Order: C-alpha cells, then structure tokens, then sequence
C-alpha cells in the first residue's frame, strides 16, 4: 500500500479542558533515514492545529489547500471557524474525487473560537466524520495505538499527566514499528496559552 | 420617458412601465374569445364560447380547451399560437413531473412554473414575451376545490370566482355581489351562474354547440370533456 | 437564440444609471413595507390586498420565509421576487454542502447582492424594481438587512419602503427609541401600518411574520387578528 | 455495523448500533449511522459511512428545498426516486446500504435501499452484515399489526440478538421510532458489550521523560 | 439589430474612450478618499455614506475592506460592484498564496487587477468598471506601499493620494505641509484632519460621519488596525484645539 | 417608430406586422385547396405559368411526408421546400422510435413549434410560407388541417388559400364533407378551380392533381391526369 | 460570444475609429529615440508627477531582456498589454531558439498581433503605439516602428509623438554621420533634443542609455544637471 | 443608413467590399511583366523620411521557392495571409512533394481570401501581384480582395494603376524580353515616381528558371540606374 511508504502515526490525545497532539519527528523513506526537521503537524488558523498522516503530497495539499479555502472563510467574515464546519469542510474536499481519492489521514486537534472547548476528529481519506470527546489517532500500529490508550488515557487528566502518558505512549508504540521514530513532537493547545514539547529517540 | 429602442421592448419607464407587455394585454382580444371561470364548493366550471365562419369548421378542431392530465385541465385566451406551445409546455412540466417527483401534482407548481416561464421570456426582450394568459382548474386532496389562473405577466391567481379575457371586466364585477353574499354552491348551481355571467354581456341564448364548457366535481376525481347533450339538459333546466 | 449579453445600461452624463433611477422609482412606487429588529427578533408586516373581493390570503402569499430561521419581506412585483427567492432557496443548498449548518443573515446579501449586481452589468434586463428585506436571527442578536437594484445595502433596527417610505420612517424615529419587545415592534406595526391605511387592523387587509432567536414563525392572519383587534 | 427496522400498526421502529471497527481490534465504539431527513423521514447508514453521509445531505437536500417550497409533508417516494436514480446511474459503484422509511398522511412507508437502486416494500428490512440473525428472529417471531410497545421489544431483541452474531455488531443501541403525530430518536439505549478494568498501573511520573527543547506561546 | 447596443467599447470621435470621462466621473461623484504619507507607518481616511443614526452598523469598517491579513485597500465606487472586485482581488491574492504560499508584491497584483479592470473596456460594449480604488500594505521590500488605481488602465501610485472632486482641494495642502520623515504617523491624523476640515463642509468636523482606518508594521503581526470611535473624536478635537492656537498669528 | 421591425417586439395594436407581411404575401400565391370526403382527401394546385416558362412537372408546389401523408404549399417557394423537408424528415422521427403512421394532428404541432419559435427569435424572422395538410386511413380518418405564417393548427373538411379563397370555398359547400365519394369529387372541385381564380389576368396556366385515402389504402400520391383527363373532361362546359 | 463590427471601410480608403485611433497617440507625451554604433539612447517628457511623490513606477521603458528596450506612445494599460504579451513572445522565444530574440521576429509579433486583434470582432485596436531601441546580435544597431495596423519600419533616427514634424525637423543636427562619435556626443544629442523636445524641462525629463552588452542605466538628477550645463553653456561656446 | 455590415447594394454588391476596392487606389505602385525568359516586376518604397532604411521596406515577398508576391494598401494583414499560404505550399510539398504551381495560389489564397462574417471578422483592402514560373512556363498572376482571380500578362496596382497599365499598353507586346521589360518599366516607374530615383526609391523583382533567387540583389539596381 501508498500508506506504508511515507507512514507516520499522529497521535492527538485530549485533556480535561485542552486538546493535544502529537507527531514523529523523522519524515523518510521506509527504513532509510533522511531527516528529523519535517513536521506533519501544521498550524491552521488561531488556535486551532491539524496532523496529517500519509502521502507527503497530500499531506501539503491539505495544508495548502485548506489554507485556501480557512484564508476566504476569515478573509470574508472576520468570524474564527467552528471546528464542526472545518470537519465538514475537509470531509468534502476529500469526497470531491470518488473515484480520484487521494491518500490522508487528517486528525484536527483544536479549539471552540467562541468557548474554551477543545475538539478532536480522526477522518478516513473519504472523509469519515468521527466526533468524540475521548481521543483520534491514525497511523500503522493499530494495537499499540489504541492499546496504550485503553492501558493508560483516562477521560479526566491534567496536562502534567497528559503529556507524560502519551510520551510512554508515543515510545512503547511508535517505537515498536521502524517507520515512524527519530523524535516526536507534541503540541499541547488551550484557550489560557499554547504550549510546544518535543522528545526524543535513537539515532540509528 | 423613452430613450433610443425603449419604446420597442421591455425595460422601465419613469414610472417603471413596461411597454411590450402592456401590448400583450392587448394582444388577448385577437379572436374576441371570453372564458369564465365559476368554482363552487365540491367543482369547479369553466364556460367559453367560439365563433364559427362557416359549415366547414371541423366538430372535432372546435374544442379551445386543453387537459393537463386526466385529473387535470386547462383553458387558454388570446392568440393561438401561444396558447399551443404554452400548453405544450404544461405537457413537458407534468410528464416531468410525474417522472422524478412520482407523485400528485398541486397544480400550484406547475403555476409556479408557468409563471416563472412567462416572466423570463418577459426578461429578455429578443424572445416574444408569450403575452397569452393561462387559466387551469385543480384538484388536490384535503385542499377542497382548487382553481388557479397564470397570467401573463408572471404570476399565478386564482380562486373561487375568477376570470380572465376581454369582457370579463363586465360579467366578474357582477359577479361580486352576486356569488357572494352566502350563496351555496351545487353542480347546476355553478354552471348556471356560469350561464347567467355569459347572459349578461350576450344573452343570446344560443343552441349549446357553440359553447365550450367544461365542468369537474369531485367524486370521480378524474375531468371529463362535455357533451352537447347534458349541457342541453342544463339549458332547458335554467329556463323558466 | 441571440445571445447579445451586452451591457447597454451605462453612465448619465451625471455618473449614476438612468435605469437603475427607474429602478428605485418602481421601488418608490411599489407597496407600503416595514420591518422592525428590535431585541429578541424582528417583525414582518407590510401590506397585501387584493384588487377586488375574488381573492384570499390563505393560499398565494406575499411573504415567504427563505428558511425556518430566516424570513424575507420586500417591495415590488411579485413575479420576479419569486425569481429571486428561487434563486436564494438554490443559493442556500451552495452553503448548506460545505458548513452543514444554518446561514447567518449577511451571507445571504453577500452573495444575493453580488449576483443582482452581476445582473447589472450583465445583459438583458437588471435587478428591475424588487428591493428585498433580508431579517434572521443568529448569534444571539437578529438582523434586519434591505439592499438596492445596485446592490448597496446597510443595517439597522427598522426602515419603510414603497410609497411614503419618507413620511412613515420619520414617525418610526420618534417612536422607536433605545430598544422594543415583539409585543411593542408589532404595535409601532399596526402604527405604520395605519399610516397608508386602507387595509390596517384588519386580518385580511395584512400579513405577519415573525423572527425570533428560536427561528423565524410565520402565523396566519388569525394572530393578526388576536394581537390587533383590539389593536392598539 | 447493523441497522434494522420493522414496521408495526401506527407507526415505523428502527434501530442500528454504535459499532465500527475494523478487524478484532477495538477502535471506535460511538458512532451515529441515523442521520437526518425530514420531520417526517429518517435514515439509517451502513457500508461506507461518509459517501451515504453525503448522499443522505443531497436527498435531505432535494427535500429541504421541495417543502420548503411546497409547504406541506413530501411522500416517501420522492426522495426515493431521486435515490434510485442516482445509485442507478453509477450501477453499484459507490456502495450504499440504508433503510429509507417515513410516516406520511398516507401511512407509513418502508422501502429498501441497494446499490443498484432496487427499492420493495415490505413490512420490515434489515441491512448490513448483521443482517442474517436479525431477518431470522422476524421472520420467525413477526407477526403483523402489533402496537408499538411490542415492537419496541422486538427491534430491541432483534438487534441485540445481532450484537453477538454479526462481528461488527455492538456497542450502544439506537433506538428510531417514526409516526405521524410523534417523531422518537432516542440515543443511546443499551450497551451489552464492554471491556473491563485495567489489569495493573502503568500510570506515568515525572522523571523518566527527557524533553529536548519545551516552547511556551502566550495567546491574547 | 446592431443599433441597440451604444458602443462604450468603440472608439469615439473625441479621440479616446468615450465612457470613461463618465466612469471617472461615477467615481469622482460622492467618492471622498485620500491617502497619508508612510514612515513607520501609514492611515486611511474617508467619508461615512451614511447620515441615519438608527443603522446598526455591525459590519465594522464600512468603506474600507481588506484583502490579505498584512494589506488592505481603500475603495471609492458602487459598493457592490465594488465588492465585487474585493472579493475577485482577494481571490486573486489567494490564488498567489495558494502559488508560493507567501504573501504578494502589491505590483504585479495592481497590474493584475489593471488588465482585469481593461476586460470591459476591450471587448463586447462592456460597462467599464465604475470603482476606482486605493493600495496600502507592506512588502518585504519597498516596505509600506501605497498605490492607486485608474479608470483607464493605469496605477497611478503615491504616497498621498487624492480621491473625489471635493479632496481635489487637498492636494494643494499636502504639497503645502509637505515633508519626508519627518512627519510622524500622529503628524499625518492632524494632516488629514486638516485636509477634510479645508474639503469636507460639515460643520465642526463631526467625526462619526467619516470614517478613519491605520496600519503597522510589527514582527510578525503588521495588524491593520481598525480604531474606535473614542481615539478620533479627541483626536479631531485636539486638532481643532490646534489649529485655535495656530490662529494666535493675529 | 418601427414598431413592426422585429418578430419579438410588440406593436401598439398588440400583434406583430411581420406575421401580417407574410400573411398577405401568401394571398399572392396561386390556388392552394384541400378537401376531404368519407373515402378520401382530394388535393390541388394552380401552376401559373409567366411565359414558357419551362418543361412541364418541375418544382410543383405539391410535395410529401410520408406514404399517408403529402402537402399542398403556398407563399415562398424555397421556404416551402424547407418545411416540407422538415416535415419530411420528422416522419422518420415517429418511425424509428415506433413503426407506425405518424397522427396528422400532432405532427402539424411540430410545424406549430418550428413557425412558432421563428416568430419568438428576434434573430430570426416568421416563414412567410402557407400549406395545407390532409390524409385519411381505415384506422385514423379523414384529417384536414390548414397552417399558416403566425403558426396556427387549425383544420376544415375543405379550405382554399390565394388570390381566391373565400369566393372559392364558398360554392363548396354544396359538396358534402361525407356523402360524396372523393373519386367523383376529383372533377367537382376541378369544376370550381377551373371557373374560380380568374385566369382573364394571366391566359398562361396549368393544373394538378393529387389525392389520398382508401381506395389507395392509404397511399398519398397523384390520382393521374393523364389518365381519363378529368381535369377539364367537365370543367371546359361548366363556365357555359 | 460578442458579435458587432468594430470598424467598417469607407471609400475614403480607411477605416475610422482606427486610424482616428491615431490621435490617442498624436496626444501622448513626446518619445524620441537614437540609435547607434556605440550606445543607444532615447528620451521621454511631460512625466505630469507630482514631484512630492514616488514616481519610478510609471517609468514608461520596460525590458524584457536586458538587450531589448521598450520605448512606446499612447495611453497605459494598453501599453502594459503589449509588454506582457512581449514577454510571453520574449519567454516563448527564450525556452524556444533559446538566444534572446531578434528585433524583426518580436516586431512581426506585435505588429501582427495587434493587426489580427484588430481583425476579429469584440476587439478594440489598441489606442498606442511603439517604436523600439536596442542592439541586434553581435553588435549591430536596431530601431523600428509600429502602427495602429501593425506596420514596422526601420528609420536612421526615432522621432515620434507630441510635435514629430518639429523634432524630425529638428534632427537636421542629427542627420551629422559623425553623430555620434562617443558616447557623451551621444548623450549630448539627446540633450539638444531634449532640450527641444517639447515644454521640457529640468524635471519632468527622463532618459536612459544602453552601450553594446552592458545593462540600461538610469542616471540621477546629478548628471542630468552636468548634461544641461554643458549643453546650456554650449550656447555661450557659441558666439 | 449602417445595416448589418453585410448588406448588398441596390446595383448591386456588397457595401464594405467594394468601398475597399477604392481603397486600394491610394497604395504604392508595382507592375508585373511575364516574359518567356522570366516574370520581372518593381515597386516603389515611397520614402516618407530622409531617416528611411531601405532594406526595411518591401513591397515583394517571396511565398514559394519560384513563386513571388506583392502587396497593396494596408500591410499587416496581407502579411499574416503571405506565410499563412507558405504554410499551404509547405503542405502541398507533404503530399506532392514537389513545387505548388503558380495557378494554384489562386485556390491557396483567393479561397479563403474572404471568410469574414459576424459570428464565427471584416475583409481586405489588399490586391495580390502573383508571379512565378510553373511548369508550363512564365505566369503572372493577380488576385483581388475579393477573391476575383484574373490572369494578366501586366498588372498595375495603388495609385499609378489606371494610369500605368494605361501608359504601358502600348509598349507591350509578346516578344518583349526580360532586359527590356525591366529597363521600358522604369521608364514607366520613373514616371510615376516623384522622387528622384535613387537606390533606396525602387526595388526590383524577378524570377527565372535558370537564374534564382533572384529575386533581385542591390548594387546591381544602380548599374541599372546608370542605364536609364
């Protein structure tokens, strides 16, 4: 499959009253190393983030795509975007082609513009809206992904904890599988300030 | 008021007048054709008359009125040419209608169709604006009677007592006073005020060959053409 | 067809367009409107009466909400205000695919507008004589919004159109002040509506609706009649 | 992934399950396959979630414009032909697999809902892979014209007894209940299927974590 | 049928085009605009159409719109033939960031905007547009550019800028207290209060019935700052009290 | 002024005089008939013949649709060829989409929607050309149908167009629309086109002949002149 | 799309609302141009700037490549035009025939664009004109011409514009073969031409200068003054 | 009274066309001459300017390898129909491989010389001077804007028209030679020349099947000069 190529796992864990993400470092091919700098993670809007877990490619096409269409939405009314219509914005962008679907797996981690109400969803490359208020993660590993959560996640955490339970999340996971490594990016966002923490891993 | 073509198609005056259409208001009295439109409680009528040059008219071509569908129909006033194709038109909107929409047409609609139609045709001054005025009956569930008229200039009206055409002006302002009142409303209750309107401006009495008359009541919801021979019952019924 | 397309309306010798000058004359002769937005939401009334006793209200309408939270009054003929509220129930389908939520009030004059004044330039006839009031309720406050043939439209609590637009807003300054209730916007309704009176505080003679933050309620003539009877 | 209805003497009862995964591997136990209509339709996904999500946003569509046009309650049919036209037209290629039922002035209506378009009436449907075990316990225990309370009990076995059967079947009930003079979507119902307690702590603490570089962004 | 349309495209027998002395005068009727000289800085001024009190005016600023984040533009015309090009521009200079993904010289996008603008004037008989607006922003290199654009084709740029018969008054006053840097972005409110206290006729200058924009430069925000009402009013008044004490001359 | 210029611009009396400039154009023409007993629909035509002018059978007015149903043109020659190529073709239309005669009612509404549009264009101008359309078969009937510039669809069991019309149509009358066996009815119209229309104007002219019914079941062809000659073996002693 | 005739031909052997076109450029600013062995040169009046503003934007001499100048007439935006559509012409030539494009191949282009755009219908001519100044390939000269009809014509000296039977009058100095010898003689003829060429002066003149491969320079209002003091003190060299 | 632009004429004819049929009668004057040794002719440059280039300025193109043309009144647009017909001679060498015959231009060019029509623009005020050698011979050909096609054993065109032909019918004949052709037309040309002749006045063209091409070259017209 395309998904085995470029990989990645992007792993957004929510807090009590904040919404976090997180994401590896290393951006490369299979098992060669190339470099650590590439963030799948890109900032859109005001606080408000979004991962991205596939084709490079498509990766940036949403990024600069949905910078298209979020640069008319605020450039028309000056009014910051729900995070309900953004999942409707990307899950139709991403049915646009049925037939000429591309390869993405968009978890948005963000904010309410309005409230201090954090949002996360986890869609598919057709757009699969998924709407909860527990955690979305895509990736390769799907029994080291979902299996730290139920081993670890809670619904209530502060982000003390938050941050370390998805560290040990993202180390006895995305360290099981070669494809994604090299370091892990964490960004951690609430309504009071937004926070950034990177980790590490071997070099090898 | 008019400045280079104005006078020849459709913008606005200094007023907002249109000046073709104002002539499609005239254009209705080609032929002198004058259709009422009666509609009781359980029916609706419709009475129109003809004029006949010689013994080589067909019996057949005679008939002015138009069916929409077998539930269903219309009748038209003006310049036939118009009325043909604008007919042929509500054959396209119901056929379309039952195909996607697979159910019973309000008759409201395909009003609503018509209307728009004429009013876009009114738009673009390069395409005749179809000044022809089309008049319809109905028949709709839990509604009661139901009897609209599209009139050329682009929208849709229609009730109990309504007409259109010529001397209709006369014979509906008679009929103000005269429907209502509290009058009840029968079979032969509403075809002979639509007699008695047509005696008002003719009064000639004349054999029922000459005129087109159709009738639907609701029992049979289905609209039949007439025959000569009931609505002969009906004349001598409201001599007296 | 032909197919011309070609712009003929142009520049006065002044700068403004002629045609749009009788454009606003047919708004200027058109029919006593008013709306109100005032607090919770904003109210309807206008004028509609028949040319003789053959017609009713209960079946053709002159206003017809664009949505259930959304109503629409305005001045003018009938026929193209239905072409251009076809053309708003389509528009409205255009936002509902990528938001899946409801509209605010300004993005329907945003794209309405933008239209009519494409219309303009556009050949063929132009926005002709219907000058539409937009009204809806969201984020809390409502909106009563009415834009122009030339699409210049603006904001505010209440307004008067068709003939003697002049004479009765001058009344709704001095009766308008701080902010009104639905109970008292209906009352200055009647009030405005007296004024070119033939047909006001009769059932009949007018129709109602009504905005609100719950969503736009349109009711018959019936509550015309409980609310004004006993008008005032 | 099950959705399951039948039609009793008043009224229409459906219901679906919470349950899309894939594979043994438990991912996603809360998910809404009843989507929306009309006051007096609703519509039960299944197969591919967003592509009958978008298909349903075009009927609901079609039918917001039309009574909102019309002013007065669409039949069933109308959104039915639109919906087997346009499925018909890509001859099964998007894959759709839903349940279109709705209680007009004319009665209740039920119609089935393929990827070639092929739509029959009948008195009860069940869509889905869980659709073997739930046809069973109708087929078996249906009897026609029964109230409402016993269908409710009926949709209620019927789709639990699909849970256990059907291997994406689970998680919470749906419950949709369609009438002329009441319109019931009740959410969730009852959740047979659960995992237990952790086995041990694993719970992190300071100290053990190395951060490399932590960046601090003020908002307002 | 060819004597319908009345040949705005065609060529005239005054030698030029004939509809563009009557666009510039569509906005040279009511249009009242101008510009201010930038250093470290830069502000727009106009004049609020409106004279009823009862408008709600939530819309926020009215004449003045804004395209990019870092740049806006002042308009003076129709206003939805105006907008119509605001959001054209916009998507124009989205289309640009949608390219490099990186904000646009305001050069190549006023002469974008130019031979957008000569598509009804070259073909069809077309309307010409009857909008003629301003440029403010920044670039990374010429910094603050404040440019202007022409009926007929041209931008016709400058750091002060005149819009409207009535402003025509003013380009005598900005060539009168004309300096460079010199004049201070609070130098620029009391120039261009001055020049609508010399144009504008309302008396005592109200100050709700014209409309003030500014913008900065910072790192890496440069807002373009929309102001309350609160700032102009003692600005116009402490500008007026000025200019009572710049009659002591007497 | 010009009110009657264009086709889509109204007049102030409500109609448009380029319909009316092709109407009387047709008056012009030469003698263009039908007529229709119980057996069949007799045709016939008037050549006039300005000097030679040319060989005997070119481009006679007479044409054809399908084997049941054929057309008698007046007005403008080329155009006439035009719509009756339309017509023509449109036939293959009914034919390939079912196999069987097309009904001569609904297929002059074809020729309705075609003359119809070309009056709506302001592009395009009215056909200035007239005709006449006729057939009879043992599962139809006898169809006489009669169209003109403003495109009206419209029939008689007998009609006449040019110079002489109404004076030609009218001693008609005493031929029965049923009685009369159409194969005798060959020589009593040709009594009347041979008297009517007078030819003291222009000496130089020709006659021909067509018919359509049961007796050629349901074959639209020539009834031969040269055979039995029953153009002028009565008509010469009618006129004395 | 647009049907109408932009413009008919009379019997009086021309078309009208095209060669009366030639009047939007017979009231443009004065544009003149020389060109020569060594460098080339040309010159421009009557800028209308404000003086207290930037005016280096409406520089009306563009480049497309670095050897070919664009000297024009007329009003703006048709101008601008034409130098977009030269520089698809220029860039077409550069990835096609990749040396940089001859005098006579981008002249066809305009020329003949501008003619077939006044050939088919829903165009309007141009209301400009062009003459360009460079240097052909291995070292030779060019100046050309164009036309409302899109004709190119080589002459020894550009005159153009405002007053071109007074300027052209004014080249009998010019028609000197010894003219120019060096490039401050050069520079000196355009400064008597200047200087004549038109209301002038001191301010409103620009200019630029081109020598075999190297780039166009623009000088400052330093030098231009030296050009003027020396011209103006040859008149006192003079008696 | 503008109707159309391509209303007829009561006469009659088409409008717009045959008032550039008058227009031709201010263009530059050229004479063709078909000679059994060759197809001369010459133009005159008319020098508007002192400043005037010579080699700038021509009258002649060359379509063909052995066929030539000429030009009158407007330019510009006879010039995009002189290569688009070499485009069709360069196709006539795909199939046929070998030259286009000089008759063959008539359909190569005077077929489309007018397709203008509103929709799907305006015509010429250009007549064609056609010469060549095929393989019959000499040919001197002419063509219209119309699209008329004639064949002429001598054609003058622009202004000296009537005058020249007038002027030239006398000295025409059938045995004139290619020498004498070209030194009894500048007799003519300097006639119909008001400047003093010179090098940069007049240009010659020729074509030859032994001698080509030729066309002509400079140095040799002054020779010529001196000859007069």
């Amino acid at each position: 499959s395309i998904m085995s190529y470029n990989g990645g796992a992007v792993m957004a864990m929510k807090g009590k009253n904040c919404v976090a993400i997180a994401a590896d470092r290393r951006f490369g091919i299979q098992a060669q190393m190339v470099t650590t700098d590439f963030q799948k993670i890109f900032p859109m809007g005001d606080r408000l983030y979004i991962g991205l877990a596939g084709l490079a490619t498509d990766v940036q096409t949403v990024a600069q795509r949905l910078k298209f269409r979020l640069n008319l939405y605020e450039l028309k009314e000056g009014r910051q975007i729900k995070p309900y219509t953004l999942m409707s914005m990307v899950a139709n962008l991403l049915y646009e082609k049925r037939f000429g679907p591309y390869y993405t797996e968009p978890v948005i981690a963000g904010l309410d513009p309005k409230t201090f109400k954090p949002f996360i969803c986890s869609l598919d490359l057709i757009g699969c809206p998924m709407v909860t208020d527990d955690f979305v993660v895509s990736g390769t590993c799907a029994e080291q992904m979902y299996g730290m959560c139920e081993s670890l996640w809670e619904p209530n955490m502060d982000p003390d904890h938050l941050f370390e339970t998805i560290s040990q999340a993202m180390l006895n996971a995305v360290d099981r599988d070669a494809v994604s490594g090299m370091g892990v990016i964490v960004h951690i966002i609430e309504k009071d300030k937004i926070t950034t923490r990177t980790l590490k891993a071997r070099m090898d | 008021s008019s400045a280079g073509f104005d006078r020849h198609i459709t913008i606005f005056s200094p007023e907002g007048r249109l000046y073709q259409v104002e002539y499609a208001f005239k254009a209705i009295n080609q032929g002198g054709l004058t259709s009422v439109a009666v509609r009781g409680k359980d029916c609706a009528v419709i009475v129109t008359q003809k004029k006949v040059p010689d013994k080589l008219l067909d019996s057949s071509t005679v008939t002015h009125l138009f069916k929409i569908t077998e539930n269903i129909g219309c009748v038209m006033t003006g310049m036939t040419a118009d009325s043909r194709s604008q007919v042929q038109r509500a054959r396209y909107e119901a056929a379309n209608w039952k195909y996607k929409y697979g159910y019973e047409i309000p008759v409201d609609m395909l009003c609503k169709r018509i209307a728009d139609i004429s009013q876009v045709y009114t738009q673009n001054a390069e395409m005749r604006p179809l000044g022809c005025c089309m008049i319809l009956i109905g028949i709709d569930e839990e509604q009661g009677p139901q009897v609209y008229k599209c009139d050329p200039a682009g929208y849709y009206c229609g009730f109990k007592a309504t007409a259109a055409g010529v001397k209709q002006t006369e014979s509906t302002s008679f009929l103000e006073k005269k429907v209502k009142k509290k009058f009840d409303w029968t079979f032969e209750q509403t075809v002979e005020t639509a007699i008695t309107c047509l005696s008002t401006v003719l009064s000639i009495d004349f054999k029922p060959s000459e005129i087109e008359v159709g009738v639907v009541t609701v029992e049979n919801p289905k609209f039949r053409i007439l025959t000569e021979a009931e609505i002969d019952a009906h004349l001598v019924a409201l001599a007296e | 067809e032909r197919g011309y397309s070609f712009s003929l309306t142009t520049f006065s010798p002044s700068g403004k367009l002629v045609q749009i000058e009788y454009a606003l004359a047919a708004v200027a002769g058109g029919a006593p409107s008013v709306g109100i937005k005032a607090a919770n939401g904003v109210v309807l009334a206008t004028e509609k009466k028949q040319k003789s006793i053959l017609y009713d209200e209960r079946s053709v309408h002159k206003v017809e909400p664009i949505t259930k939270h959304i109503g629409l009054v305005y001045s003018g003929m009938g026929p193209d205000y239905r072409v251009l509220v076809h053309r708003a129930r389509k528009l409205a389908q255009q936002y509902y695919l990528v938001y899946q939520e409801p509209i605010p009030t300004a993005q329907l004059v945003q794209r309405v507008a933008s239209v009519m004044q494409e219309y303009t330039q556009s050949g063929g006839v132009r926005p002709f004589g219907v000058s539409l009031l937009i009204c809806g309720w969201n984020e809390g406050r409502p909106y009563l919004f009415q834009s122009d043939p030339s699409g210049a439209y603006f904001a505010w609590k209440a307004t008067a159109m068709g003939k003697n637009y002049v004479n009765g807003k001058t009344f709704l300054e001095k009766r308008y002040n701080e902010d009104l209730e639905l109970e008292d916007a209906i009352h200055t309704a009647i009030l405005t509506l007296k004024e070119s009176f033939e047909g006001q505080m009769t059932e009949d003679n007018i129709e109602v609706g009504i905005c609100n933050e719950a969503g736009f309620r349109r009711l018959t003539p019936t509550e015309v009649k409980d609310y004004l009877a006993a008008i005032a | 992934t099950t959705i399951a209805g039948v039609v009793y003497k008043d009224g229409i009862v459906l219901g679906a399950d919470t349950r899309a995964t894939e594979g043994m591997v438990v991912a996603d136990k809360n998910c809404s396959k009843i989507h929306f209509i009309s006051p007096n339709i609703y519509c039960c996904g299944a197969g591919t979630a967003a592509d009958t999500d978008m298909t349903t946003q075009l009927i609901s569509s079609n039918l917001e414009l039309h009574s909102l046009s019309t002013g007065r309650l669409p039949r069933v049919v109308t959104a039915n032909r639109m919906l087997k036209q346009m499925l018909f037209r890509y001859q099964g290629y998007i894959g759709a697999a839903l349940v279109l039922g709705g209680v007009d002035v004319t009665g209740p209506h039920l119609y089935s809902i393929y990827p070639h378009g092929s739509t029959d009436k009948l008195p009860y449907v069940t869509m889905g892979s869980g659709s073997l075990a739930a046809m069973a316990v109708f087929e078996d225990k249906f009897r026609p014209d029964m109230e409402e309370e016993e269908a409710k009990n009926l949709v209620s076995e019927a789709i639990a007894a699909g849970i256990f059967n059907d291997l994406g079947s689970g998680s919470n009930i749906d419950l949709c209940v369609i009438s002329k003079n009441k319109l019931d979507f009740l959410r969730p119902y009852t959740v047979p299927n659960k995992k237990g307690t952790r086995l041990g702590r694993y719970r992190c603490e300071k100290g053990t974590t190395a951060v490399l570089t932590e960046k601090i962004t003020p908002l307002e | 049928s060819r004597r319908y349309d009345s040949r705005t495209t065609i060529f005239s027998p005054e030698g030029r085009l004939y509809q563009v002395e009557y666009a510039m005068e569509a906005i040279g009727h009511a249009g009242t605009c101008l510009g201010i000289l930038a250093n470290d800085g830069v502000l727009l001024a106009a004049e609020r159409r409106n004279i009823h009190k009862l408008l709600d005016e939530v819309f926020f600023s009215e004449k003045i719109y804004k395209l990019n984040e870092d740049m806006a533009c002042s308009v003076a015309g129709i206003t939805s033939d105006a907008n119509v090009l605001t959001n054209e521009l916009r998507l124009i200079a989205q289309r640009y960031l949608l390219q490099y993904q990186e904000p646009i010289p305001c050069e190549q996008l006023v002469t974008a905007l130019c031979d957008i603008k000569q598509a009804y004037t070259q073909f069809g008989g077309k309307r010409p547009f009857g909008v003629s607006l301003l440029y403010i922003g920044w670039d990374k290199h010429y910094g603050f550019q404040l440019y202007q654009s022409d009926p007929s084709g041209n931008y016709g740029g400058w750091k002060a800028t005149c819009i409207g018969n009535n402003s025509a008054a003013a380009v005598s006053m900005l060539k009168q207290d004309y300096k460079e840097g010199e004049m201070t972005l609070k130098s620029a409110l009391a120039l261009a209060i001055k020049v609508l206290n010399k144009t504008m006729d309302v008396s005592k200058l109200s100050a709700e019935k014209v409309e003030i924009a500014t913008l900065t430069r910072e790192n890496g925000k440069t807002v373009i700052r929309v102001l309350k009402q609160k700032e102009v009013e003692q600005l116009i008044k402490k500008h007026e009290e000025e200019e009572a004490k710049a009659e002591r001359e007497k | 002024t010009g009110y009657d210029l264009s086709a889509s611009t109204f007049s102030p009396d409500g109609r448009v005089f380029q319909v009316e400039y092709a109407m009387k154009a047709v008056e012009n023409s030469s003698t263009a008939i039908g007529i229709r007993c119980k057996d069949g629909v007799v045709f016939g035509v008037e050549k006039l013949v300005l000097s030679k002018l040319y060989e005997e059978g070119s481009n006679k007015r007479l044409f054809n649709v399908d084997r049941h149903v054929g057309m008698a043109v007046a007005g403008l020659l080329a155009d006439a060829r035009s719509l009756a190529d339309i017509a023509r073709e449109e036939a293959s239309n009914f034919r390939s989409n079912f196999g069987y005669n097309i009904p001569l009612k609904h297929l002059a509404d074809r020729v309705a929607m075609y003359v119809h549009a070309y009056t709506l264009y302001s592009a395009v101008r009215p056909f200035g050309c007239s005709f006449m359309l006729g057939s009879y078969s043992v599962n139809d009937g006898a169809q006489l149908y009669m169209i003109d510039p403003s495109g009206v669809s419209y029939g008689y069991w007998g009609c006449a167009i040019g110079k002489a019309r109404q004076a030609a149509k009218t001693e008609i009358e005493k031929l029965q629309m049923k009685e009369m066996t159409c194969r005798d009815i060959v020589k009593e119209v040709a009594k009347i086109i041979y008297i009517v229309h007078d030819e003291v104007k222009d000496k130089a002219f020709e006659l021909e002949l067509s018919w359509v019914g049961e007796l050629t079941n349901g074959r639209h062809e020539i009834v031969p002149k040269d055979i039995r000659e029953e153009a002028e073996k009565y008509a010469k002693e009618s006129l004395k | 799309s647009y049907d109408r005739a932009i413009t008919v031909f009379s019997p009086d052997g021309h078309l009208f609302q095209v060669e009366y076109a030639q009047e939007a450029v017979k009231k443009g600013s004065t544009a003149v141009g020389v060109r020569g062995r060594d460098i080339v040169v040309l010159g421009v009046e009557k800028k209308s700037v404000a003086k207290l503003q930037d005016e280096r934007t409406v520089r009306k001499i563009c480049a497309l490549d670095d050897n070919v100048c664009m000297a024009f007439a007329g009003l703006t935006a048709d101008a601008r035009i034409v130098i977009n559509r030269a520089r698809v012409e220029c860039q077409s030539h550069r990835l096609t025939v990749e040396d940089p494009v001859t005098v006579e191949y981008i002249t066809r282009y305009i020329a003949s664009l501008k003619q077939r755009y006044t050939q088919s219908n829903g165009r309007r001519p141009f209301g400009i004109s062009a003459l360009i100044v460079g240097f052909d390939f291995d070292g030779t000269p060019r100046l050309y011409q164009t036309d409302p009809s899109g004709t190119y014509h080589a002459w020894k000296a550009n005159a153009i514009g405002r007053g071109a039977k007074s300027v052209r009058e004014f080249l009998e100095k010019n028609y000197t073969d010894e003219a120019i010898e060096t490039d401050d003689l050069t520079i000196k003829l355009v400064i008597k031409a200047l200087l004549e060429v038109v209301q002038s002066g001191g301010k409103n003149i620009e200019l630029a200068v081109m020598r075999r491969d190297q780039s166009l320079k623009i000088l400052n209002p330093e030098e231009i003054e030296k050009y003027v003091a020396e011209i103006e003190k040859e008149k006192e060299e003079n008696e | 009274y503008d109707r159309g632009v391509n209303t007829f004429s009561p006469e009659g004819r088409l409008f717009q066309v045959e008032y550039a049929i008058e227009a031709i009668k201010l263009g530059s004057t050229a004479i063709g001459i078909q000679t059994s040794e060759g197809v001369c002719l010459a133009v005159e440059k008319r020098i508007t300017s002192p400043l005037m280039e010579p080699s700038s300025i021509e009258k002649i193109v060359e379509i063909d390898a052995h066929i030539g043309c000429a030009m009158s009144g407007l330019i510009a647009d006879a010039k995009t129909l002189i290569d688009k017909a070499r485009v069709e001679t360069q196709n006539h060498w795909f199939t046929y491989n070998e030259t286009m015959t000089v008759e063959s231009v008539t359909q190569a060019v005077s077929n489309l010389a007018l397709q203008f029509g509103e929709e799907d623009s305006r015509p010429f005020g250009v007549a064609l001077l056609f010469g060549g050698v095929d393989e019959k011979g000499p040919q001197l050909f002419h063509m219209d804007p119309s699209g008329t096609f004639v064949q002429c054993d001598a054609r003058a065109i622009g202004s000296a028209s009537e005058g020249a032909q007038s002027s030239l019918q006398e000295v025409y004949h059938k045995s004139m030679t290619l020498k004498e052709a070209i030194k009894s037309s500048l007799i003519i040309l300097k006639q119909v020349m008001e400047e003093k002749l010179n090098a940069t006045n007049i240009e010659l063209a020729t074509v030859q099947p032994g001698q080509n091409f030729h066309m002509f070259t400079k140095e040799e017209l002054e020779e010529v000069i001196k000859d007069i």
